[PDB]
């Protein structure tokens, strides 16, 4: 319940970070 | 926005009469004391000749 | 006739407050901060009306879950005898109940009734001490501010210090900004109100203000720290901060705020030697209010001890009324440094006998001591040649080819780059 | 109760020996030591009005004894505790006749170690009706106004205008404070200063004293008795930072 | 009523220890009112703490702990809060107590994972006080009967002993076993700790009075332990529960790898 | 117990901030990719 929600929150933040770095790299390559 | 009611929102008394209510905006050197111009020159110049 | 207009205004205020409440619910919907400052931004304008019929209708419409918290306002509330839920028994959002209790408090406040407002504000904070939701943090900031407004006219600010300290620490732990800013400003006012300037200064040094805090709270904090360092003798940073705050001060409202800030910036400036601009002594909203301080500045610029003494004897009540009587003591004792300041700005070199003649110092050694004290501070840049008697100022080297423009430009361009970066981060595209 | 009445008589004896022309410092010292030790048991700081009168008088006699004993590090602590005991939130004890005396003493002490900001705060603390009226603080305010205006010679004239004998103790050390401040002012005001005029304005009547105070600093006598680049790194870091803020997306 | 801490910090400079005890009691009474004045005078508190001859160095440690808790130097606040000892009433609901408890949990989890990944020869020792106080969180959670939260904290802290105890003493053994299995499969990533946790649930499953051999076999397939499942199948064969054996083997065929099935067959053959 | 809720709300605010930022970055990449495709 509480702990599972905490784990899902941390996992979603991690996935958000992956998407963030991917989008930055793709932005650089698209600018080129 | 906060009106800063912590500060008493100072009422300007009873919105009484101002000094002149002019559009004549002045500077800090317009409130000094001077004594005309001709007298300045002469009274300062008889010590040397006029 | 009057009842018809009153009923129409009650209905339009009911719809506006309904918009506020719906705005709280669609702000708690979407799980996001903001859109609640869109709720609280115009509580002054709606609190302008605050009639009894509209408040009672709102209470009966949005507190359909009749609780003891609704049954505590009802005794003091005067409900209309003859007199809307936008509809099931879904439990009330705590943000909604806090906001509704807030408007109830403010109506009960503007009617010059304080003690019951004191109790009701206390019960508002006793329940807000139980919630741990960021949606009830921006609301809670304004609840705290209006609560301290309730308490201020009841002359019981000292008892609130413990609560404000605890909630400020709670905000700092939760990284709150609006609540933190409101509590910090309010507690600085608490410390200065009981003349705990040392305590306020010490608190300031170990407390970092959030950069994201709203403009008005930032201006309040800047004013408070500026007063602290002005009575703490940090005049240069003082004037810098009050100039910043006046740039952040509202143009239309906060007449009392701008008046106090203008008064303290005037005294800080002429303590540092700077002469306040005459135009700020000309706007109608400030003219007669600064008229005591305007005569103060006239005496300061003239520098005659006779008119100075008469101005002091005539306006000392105004001087202490702002907590500036000691400030004006230092003012009366720094007018001489001010005089030396224009003397040295006008003259590249000047004999100390000439200094005593133009300043009425009656002694070359007295002039030497006074000018040495003045030049100790960063008021006058010179190079005293006691071999001959020169007060030869430093060569005004070209500001260009001196790296000073490079540093100033670096700071400014960094400011523009941060502005651009924050703007591009604040694009905030919507989902649909 | 019983300990409180015993301490009442005990500090009656304390002040009785103390107000005697020159109290035997050891007796009253051990007395007030054990007296504060038991005052910890008599509810030191927050209450019977006589209890706070007792504790406030303990600290007042202790502070004036520090004047008499001539110890500053303890003097500051007696100052702070009895400041928590003089005039802040107390309001139940009768106005001590010895309030303003030590407000002035503490202000002068604070000036003695270059604490003008803190001193000004303490000036703000006390009421406005007394700065220009109460002589126990008119002597501080007059002297410090003369200090701030730079009229040091006015201080040299008024050093004897103290309102009570319990001022000269740090009137002397204020006299040394002003002279060291003045010496710093001359050092950062002049380029070269002659031996004779330096001896004249350093307020060291003994020329030997002036020479010792000159050796104490690096400001030296002089032969005839008469005392940038392009860093290209931080600015380069700045331009690289600008390029960084242009690049690397938002 | 008090107005500042100047009197108290001035009392702090005094020499006799008992007056220091009284002043420390007053500081602990009011450090949430005016922290700033003692914040600049915390060096006295540190030199008070580091003295061995003090009879109450723990109280100085606690005072400095609260001071640093205000200061935001939560690292030194945690240091001198662990230095407080038993006077840190865990059962207290103080905000300082609560936040230092949370930071104790965070530091313990960080230390636990950084010691778990590292080999045995390089394990930095965990402080005894933080281990005991976090054990007091598990005990307090069990007394409050928030068993899921204790399970989660144990998984965060790599404490298989606390996890095993929490599952054993939990009121609902099968439901908590299922919740732990779902969490372990769907949410945790570290493979070696995953194997250790799966072995823990396997042991609890087999020691359970009516072993949920479907879940045990699933965990064994996830663990790749053909010998254990072969022995369990032999146990089922000798125990006559043939329906268990049939459903288990069908599950292994549907789920386990070809190598796993071939190895199990070879073990069943021998 | 309350520690769990505090961590959850902190992670929730961080996640909201990062999701809003990711939406902004996705929009920027969308317009730039549209320009490249055109």
């Amino acid at each position: 319940d509480l702990y599972s929600r905490y784990k899902k929150l941390q996992q979603e933040l991690e996935f958000l970070e992956v998407q963030e770095e991917y989008i930055k790299d793709e932005q650089k390559n698209l600018k080129k | 926005d906060d009106e800063f009611e912590e500060f008493p929102a100072e009422d300007w008394a009873g919105l009484d009469e101002d000094e002149d209510a002019h559009v004549w905006e002045d500077n800090w050197d317009d409130d000094n004391v001077e004594d005309d111009f001709s007298n300045q020159l002469r009274a300062e110049l008889e010590k040397h000749g006029y | 006739a009057a009842e018809h207009s009153q009923r129409e205004l009650d209905t339009v205020t009911l719809e506006d407050i309904k918009e506020h409440v719906k705005q709280l619910e669609k702000a708690v919907s979407g799980k996001e901060p903001r859109f609640v400052l869109r709720a609280l931004r115009m509580l002054p304008s709606t609190s302008r009306r605050l009639n009894h019929y509209v408040l009672y209708k709102a209470v009966q419409g949005f507190f359909t879950s009749n609780n003891a918290t609704r049954d505590f306002l009802l005794p003091f509330l005067e409900e209309p005898m003859d007199t809307f839920r936008p509809a099931a028994s879904t439990p009330l959002l705590p943000e909604v109940e806090a906001y509704l209790q807030l408007l109830v408090v403010i109506f009960m406040m503007n009617s010059k009734r304080y003690k019951e407002a004191q109790k009701i504000s206390d019960d508002l904070m006793q329940k807000i001490s139980t919630q741990n939701r960021r949606a009830l943090d921006l609301v809670a900031a304004k609840c705290y501010y209006y609560h301290a407004r309730v308490y201020e006219f009841l002359d019981k600010l000292d008892v609130v210090r413990s609560f404000l300290h605890a909630r400020l620490r709670t905000a700092t732990l939760r990284h709150d900004a609006d609540g933190q800013a409101t509590l910090l400003n309010l507690l600085l006012r608490n410390y200065l109100h009981y003349s705990l300037y040392d305590q306020a200064e010490k608190l300031v040094s170990k407390s970092v203000f959030p950069e994201q805090a709203n403009n008005n709270e930032w201006a309040r904090y800047l004013y408070y720290t500026g007063r602290i360092k002005a009575i703490q003798l940090e005049y240069s940073e003082a004037r810098r901060t009050m100039t910043n705050a006046l740039r952040k001060a509202p143009q239309h409202t906060a007449v009392g705020f701008k008046q106090t800030v203008h008064k303290l910036l005037i005294v800080v400036e002429l303590l540092l030697g700077e002469i306040p601009d005459r135009l700020q002594f000309r706007q109608p909203s400030l003219k007669r209010s600064l008229m005591p301080y305007f005569l103060l500045t006239q005496a300061v610029r003239t520098g005659n001890l006779a008119k100075f003494n008469q101005v002091l004897d005539q306006f000392g009540e105004k001087f202490q009324a702002d907590g500036t009587y000691t400030l004006i003591i230092r003012l009366r004792h720094n007018v001489i440094k001010t005089g030396v300041r224009m003397i040295s700005l006008s003259y590249s070199r000047i004999s100390l006998a000439d200094i005593a003649q133009k300043l009425q110092l009656d002694s070359p050694e007295d002039a030497e001591f006074i000018v040495a004290k003045a030049i100790r501070d960063g008021v006058i840049e010179a190079s005293i040649n006691h071999e001959k008697g020169y007060v030869q100022s430093k060569e005004m080297i070209d500001i260009y080819s001196t790296r000073e423009p490079q540093l100033a430009f670096h700071q400014r361009i960094s400011f523009c780059l941060d502005i651009h970066n924050m703007s591009v981060k604040a694009m905030r595209f919507p989902p649909k | 109760g019983a300990v409180l009445q015993a301490a009442t008589g005990m500090y009656e004896q304390l002040k009785g020996e103390w107000n005697r022309k020159s109290p035997n410092l050891s007796k009253c010292g051990e007395e007030l030591g054990r007296l504060k030790l038991v005052l910890l048991e008599l509810n030191f700081l927050p209450l019977t009005k006589q209890q706070l009168i007792l504790a406030r008088d303990i600290l007042e006699i202790g502070a004036q004894w520090s004047i008499l004993r001539k110890d500053i590090p303890s003097f500051e602590r007696y100052m702070a505790q009895l400041k928590c005991y003089y005039f802040d939130y107390k309001e139940q004890l009768p106005e001590s006749a010895y309030m303003h005396q030590l407000l002035g003493l503490n202000l002068l002490f604070l000036l003695s170690q270059n604490r003008v900001a803190e001193f000004h705060t303490e000036l703000e603390r006390l009421p406005a009706k007394d700065i220009q009226t109460n002589v126990y603080i008119k002597h501080p305010v007059s002297l410090e106004q003369y200090l701030m205006e730079g009229s040091y010679n006015k201080v040299f004239l008024a050093k004897g205008n103290i309102p009570a004998e319990s001022y000269t103790f740090f009137i002397d050390i204020l006299l040394d404070t002003i002279r060291d401040e003045i010496a710093g002012c001359i050092e950062k005001a002049y380029e070269k200063i002659l031996f004779t005029e330096a001896t004249r304005i350093l307020f060291f009547n003994t020329p030997k004293k002036m020479t010792d105070y000159a050796k104490k600093r690096g400001w030296v006598l002089g032969p005839n008795n008469y005392y940038t680049t392009i860093p290209s790194t931080e600015l380069a870091k700045q331009v690289i930072e600008y390029a960084r803020q242009l690049e690397m997306i938002v | 009523m008090i107005t500042s801490a100047a009197g108290i910090i001035s009392l702090l400079d005094e020499d006799e220890p008992q007056l220091k005890e009284f002043a420390l009691h007053k500081l602990n009474a009011v450090v949430n009112d005016f922290w700033a004045e003692i914040s600049e005078s915390v060096d006295k508190i540190e030199v008070l703490y580091e003295d061995e001859g003090f009879r109450s160095r723990q109280f100085a440690a606690l005072v400095a702990s609260k001071v640093f808790y205000h200061l935001g130097a939560f690292e030194e606040s945690l240091n001198y809060a662990l230095g407080a000892g038993d006077l840190f009433n865990v059962n207290d609901n103080s905000e300082y107590v609560e936040t230092i408890i949370a930071k104790c949990i965070d530091h313990y989890t960080k230390q636990c994972v950084e010691n778990a990944d590292l080999p045995e020869g390089e394990k930095k020792p965990i402080d005894q006080r933080l281990e005991g106080i976090v054990n007091k969180m598990f005990q307090r959670c069990l007394d409050d009967h928030k068993y899921k939260q204790a399970i989660g904290i144990a998984l965060e802290t790599r404490r298989l002993d606390v996890f095993e105890k929490t599952i054993l003493e939990s009121n609902d053994v099968p439901g908590m076993l299922a919740y732990s299995l779902k969490l372990c499969m769907s949410l945790m990533q570290n493979k070696q700790f995953r194997n250790k946790v799966l072995r823990v649930l396997v042991k609890i499953y087999m020691n359970l009075e009516k072993p949920d051999f479907i879940n045990v076999c699933q965990c064994l397939i996830f663990l790749d332990d053909p010998q254990a499942v072969s022995d369990i199948l032999e146990k089922l064969v000798k125990e006559d529960n043939l329906l268990m054996a049939y459903q288990i083997c069908f599950d292994l065929y549907e789920s386990a790898s070809q190598q796993f099935l071939s190895s199990v067959i070879q073990n069943l053959r021998t | 117990r309350q520690y769990y809720l505090s961590k959850i709300e902190e992670l929730q605010l961080i996640v909201n901030d990062k999701s809003q930022n990711l939406r902004r970055l996705q929009a920027q990449r969308n317009e730039l990719n549209a320009k490249v495709r055109l």
